[PDB]
C-alpha cells in the first residue's frame, strides 16, 4: 500500500475514469463490440421507455452499465452519478480548468 | 513489475515504452500512465 | 509653423508619423505548465485591465 495515493484515487474517482475501466471489463467478456453496443442500446431504450420521467438528469446508458457492474461483483453508483459535497451553495458551479 | 530506467528518454525509446505498456497492462491503465506521465513532464519543464 | 508636405495630424495605427501596428510588451521564452504546447501563449491581466491590446470594431447594416 503506497502511503500518498489517497488523492490520486479520489480524482481518479471523481473525474469518471471508473466507466472507462468498466467499459473495458466488459468489453474483455464479449467477442464482437458492436453487438455489445447494440445490446446496451436496446437495454437504455427499453430503461428510458419503463420510466421517461426518471431520466433528464441521470443517463439510462450509464445506469445500465452501473447496474450491469453492480451484478457483477464491484460496488459503483447508480448511474456514475456523484454530487459534490462541498458545493458552497444553490447557483453556484465550480469551474472545471 | 516494471524495468528502472538509468539512461536518457528519448521519443522513439518513448513510443516502444508506450507500445509496452499498451500490450501488458492495456489502453486502460496506459490512459492514466500517459496522464500522469504528461504532467510531470509539463512540470519538470 | 509647417512645411508643405509635414504631418499635420496622426492616423490610426500611426503615432509620430511611423506604421505602428502593435505594442511593446515584455516577454519572456520558456515553457509554462503546458499552456505554451505547440504555438499558444500565456499573457497576463495587465494587458486587459490596461487596455493594451482594446481595439474598436464597427459594423453597419442597412436595410
Amino acid at each position: 500500500r503506497i502511503p500518498f495515493l489517497e488523492e490520486q484515487v479520489r480524482k481518479i474517482r471523481d473525474g469518471g475514469k471508473l466507466l472507462t475501466m468498466d467499459i473495458h471489463r466488459l468489453l474483455l467478456n464479449e467477442d464482437n463490440r458492436f453487438d455489445f453496443v447494440n445490446e446496451i442500446a436496446a437495454e437504455a431504450k427499453q430503461y428510458v421507455e419503463n420510466n421517461r420521467d426518471e431520466y433528464g438528469a441521470k443517463k439510462a446508458i450509464l445506469h445500465v452499465l452501473s447496474n450491469r457492474m453492480n451484478d457483477a461483483g464491484v460496488y459503483r453508483a447508480e448511474a456514475y452519478m456523484e454530487s459534490d459535497p462541498f458545493k458552497p451553495g444553490p447557483g453556484y458551479m465550480k469551474d472545471e480548468l | 513489475n516494471l524495468v528502472f530506467h538509468n539512461k536518457a528518454i528519448n521519443g522513439t525509446a518513448m513510443k516502444r515504452l508506450i507500445s509496452r505498456l499498451i500490450d501488458h497492462f492495456g489502453m486502460a491503465y496506459t490512459s492514466h500512465i500517459l496522464d500522469q506521465v504528461k504532467t510531470l513532464g509539463f512540470q519538470q519543464a | 509653423c509647417i512645411k508643405k508636405g509635414q504631418i499635420l495630424a496622426d492616423g490610426a495605427a500611426t503615432v509620430g508619423g511611423e506604421l505602428a501596428l502593435g505594442k511593446n510588451v515584455l516577454v519572456a521564452y520558456m515553457p509554462w505548465e503546458g499552456y505554451n504546447s505547440e504555438d499558444a501563449v500565456l499573457i497576463s491581466e495587465r494587458l486587459v485591465y490596461e487596455d493594451i491590446y482594446t481595439s474598436f470594431h464597427i459594423r453597419k447594416y442597412e436595410i
